[PDB]
């Protein structure tokens, strides 16, 4: 009704329609700790919030005030709660509220309360029709907002809106092949629609991923993906694997190729294989290269894999 | 210094000439960090890593008393401000005046809800994040008074009020669900001894569903592995004595991959940037994973170090995450706050102190005055406060009903 930013904004205490109420001040106790020095404006709106809430005044003016209280501190979950109560009680137009939360999230896309509030509205309305488009707009400003991806998976799961998400994932992977949120989304999607058991799908995936690897060899996500989709069946159940990867040794090498090989070898050992003695030698040498030369930040881990590779 | 060495410069980012928004940003942090590293060479002084403990103490000491309106945004996280400050002081081995501790106790009592749990400030609805914080604070103080602020019979009611059929908990009534709720509940319930037989029924199973294809744990099943959530999940399982509900092998490969070869500090997600608070959320996962693995009798485990570069993480923090005026931070350029102060310090301490039964290989970088008091890898409060609290509440019966 009256912006907190308007040049002609007036304190609630100075308001004619807010004189019947007495502003309830914060009680931090006679001897405060981590005490915030609020602005006259922040203190004003909240002294009034404490009161309306304390009265449980479920009024339209109370409604318009949570709006200001939310703008002063969007992370105030108590105000967000009372606002949902007013939404039900005052029987407010929720679509109109969808627009509000839409704008607020655009402003604070990393706030926990705003996303949750939006999810509550969509549930109340049983309407997921604006979701994928809104999310995509947020992910357009920050392709890795955790809240955005999480909210997205909920809309897709709950409302079973799976059909065009893999096409979306592919789009974003074209924009930033290093976007781990998208690699994860691709897994979320495939594993919930077709699964990776389907030979054609598995092949299509490994192919595509071997591509992104033999394109940006030092991009870790593609590596953790390829490993992720195969390691759940045994890397050693894939003979050609060790080869193709061994082929990339001088053309597309990173400590990821070495680490993947150390992972295959591990499985060709769990499953027992002829030449196992040499295999173990090759694998331990790789563990020392990674540990001593190739990837020393985790020398504690790499030598530990050398020692475990001993016992098992 | 591991970092100022000449071969370490090969740990620089391999762009593959295929530059994306991610390469670009990573490369940007790397240059700002390189500068810090080379800080010495250019100026002609000998490198001397030192923890501006007094400057940090004066910062913390002030914030425990009052904050500017710049903190209006954490007006619903006050028990957190107590915990972050009262824990940084705790690690800096600084004093907690018998009068200030009381005020804190008195204030938290005002934050506590008649329905159990704690709000973000006087009069706010209880929420598990502030509850976790309030309880940790009260334990850091650790006196009949502090402990006595906590209403255990009401805390169980509250915990049960958030409990979900699938094993997860809400963060608050009408609030969201994600792993933080599981760790928060587990941490406060265990410390105060209110864990009934069915309290966490199915909780270990939900938390295990959060572990994805990366080896890491996400906010909710299906989500990307994230360091703050992986700490919540693992630590929650350690409490419930169910670490084994996870694939610890892959979790280990995942966490260890999160340390930045060039920067030394940790990242919260694969292909994201380094951030000082993750010095604890991510690095804290190795001590947790030591116990876990040794628990299943693992032989290949070290008797002196954690499965991460303790040296590099201490250099990153000391060199790159310290604010001259006091307080620690995300990375160079970023502003200082009590959250990063509390977590860069907690991580330094993890990096400086090892344990493994009766083994004790501390590693203190730079001036030996840089060593911090120890912190428990599950509660993130002094291991002594933990032990002292649990046992004190242990002489109380679990609120049976
Ligand atoms: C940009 N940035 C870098 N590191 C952290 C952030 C932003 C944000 N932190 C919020 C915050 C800022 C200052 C203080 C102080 N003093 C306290 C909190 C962030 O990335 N998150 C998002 C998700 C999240 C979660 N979950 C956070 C969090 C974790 C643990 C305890 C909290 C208590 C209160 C508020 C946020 C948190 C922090
Ligand atoms: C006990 C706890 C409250 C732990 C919280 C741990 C965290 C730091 C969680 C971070 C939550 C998320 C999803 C943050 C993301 O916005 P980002 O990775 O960009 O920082
Ligand atoms: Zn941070």
């Amino acid at each position: 009704f009256l912006s907190l930013d308007s040049p002609t904004y007036v304190l609630y205490r100075d308001r004619a329609e807010w004189a019947d109420i007495d502003p309830v001040p914060q009680n931090d106790g006679p001897s405060p700790v981590v005490q915030i020095i609020y602005s006259e404006k922040f203190r004003d709106v909240y002294d009034y919030f404490r009161a309306v809430l304390q009265r449980d005044e479920r009024s339209e003016r109370a409604f318009k005030l949570t709006r200001d209280a939310i703008e002063l501190n969007a992370a105030n979950y108590t105000v967000w709660h009372f606002r949902r109560v007013l939404l039900r009680s005052l029987q407010k137009d929720l679509q109109e509220e969808m627009n509000y939360i839409t704008a607020i999230i655009e402003e604070q896309p990393k706030n926990y309360q705003v996303w949750h509030h939006r999810r509550v509205l969509v549930e109340w309305l049983k309407d997921p029709s604006q979701e994928l488009e809104f999310i995509a707009d947020i992910l357009n400003q920050d392709a890795k907002n955790y809240h955005a991806w999480q909210h997205r998976q909920w809309v897709i799961q709950e409302f079973r809106l799976w059909d065009n998400e893999l096409q979306y994932v592919d789009q974003l992977l074209k924009e930033d092949v290093r976007n781990n949120s998208v690699w994860n989304q691709r897994h979320f999607v495939i594993s919930n629609t077709t699964g990776y058991s389907d030979r054609a799908v598995l092949e299509r995936e490994v192919q595509y991923t071997l591509e992104m690897i033999k394109l940006v060899p030092h991009n870790e996500s593609a590596w953790n993906y390829l490993k992720g989709i195969l390691q759940d069946r045994g890397l050693s159940r894939y003979p050609n694997l060790l080869n193709q990867l061994l082929d990339l040794q001088p053309s597309h090498s990173s400590p990821y190729l070495i680490a993947f090989l150390v992972d295959i070898y591990e499985d060709m050992l769990e499953n027992q294989c002829d030449n196992k003695e040499d295999i173990l030698n090759k694998a331990l040498e790789l563990c020392e290269i990674l540990a001593k030369e190739k990837d020393t930040i985790r020398k504690e881990y790499w030598r530990y894999i050398g020692r475990s590779l001993q016992s098992k | 210094l591991y970092s100022l060495r000449p071969e370490h410069a090969r740990e620089r980012l391999q762009d593959d000439s295929v530059e994306t928004v991610t390469s670009i940003e990573q490369a940007k942090v790397e240059e700002k960090i390189q500068e810090v590293f080379s800080s010495y060479k250019f100026n002609h002084l000998v490198p001397r890593l030192v923890l501006q403990r007094e400057k940090h103490f004066h910062y913390l000491k002030r914030g425990l008393r009052q904050l500017t309106d710049a903190y209006e945004c954490l007006d619903a996280s006050r028990p957190w401000l107590c915990y972050w400050i009262l824990h940084s002081l705790e690690l800096l081995d600084e004093p907690i005046p018998q009068i200030v501790a009381t005020d804190v106790c008195q204030f938290l009592e005002l934050c506590q809800s008649p329905d159990g749990g704690f709000g973000g400030g006087p009069g706010q609805y209880p929420h598990l994040a502030p509850t976790y914080a309030a309880v940790n604070a009260l334990c850091i103080i650790g006196t009949e008074e502090a402990y006595n602020v906590i209403n255990r019979e009401k805390l169980l009611q509250y915990l049960y009020s958030l409990k979900q059929p699938d094993g997860s908990f809400l963060m608050h009534v009408g609030g969201e669900v994600d792993v933080r709720s599981a760790y928060c509940a587990a941490s406060v319930a265990s410390l105060t001894n209110i864990i009934t037989p069915d309290l966490f029924e199915g909780t270990a199973e939900w938390i295990a569903r959060c572990q994805n294809w990366e080896g890491g744990i996400g906010g909710v099943p299906g989500m990307e592995a994230h360091g703050g959530y992986t700490f919540c999940g693992l630590a929650a399982l350690v409490i419930l004595k169910k670490e084994r509900s996870l694939n610890l092998k892959s979790l280990l490969q995942w966490v260890t991959s999160r340390q930045m070869r060039f920067e030394g500090g940790f990242q919260g997600r694969c292909n994201k940037l380094v951030d000082g608070c993750y010095s604890f959320w991510q690095a804290g996962l190795l001590p947790l994973l030591h116990r876990a693995l040794h628990a299943q009798g693992d032989p290949a485990l070290s008797m002196s170090h954690w499965m991460f570069h303790q040296q590099a993480l201490q250099e990153y923090i000391l060199m790159c995450c310290q604010c001259p005026a006091g307080g620690l931070l995300d990375k160079p350029g970023k502003s200082r706050d009590f959250y990063h102060t509390c977590y860069c310090l907690s991580g330094l301490s993890i990096a400086q102190h090892f344990g493994s039964g009766a083994m004790l290989h501390d590693v203190v970088m730079g001036v030996p005055e840089n060593v911090l008091q120890p912190t428990h890898p599950v509660y993130n409060i002094g291991p002594d406060k933990v032990i002292q609290a649990t046992t004190h509440f242990l002489q109380k019966p679990v609120p049976g009903f």
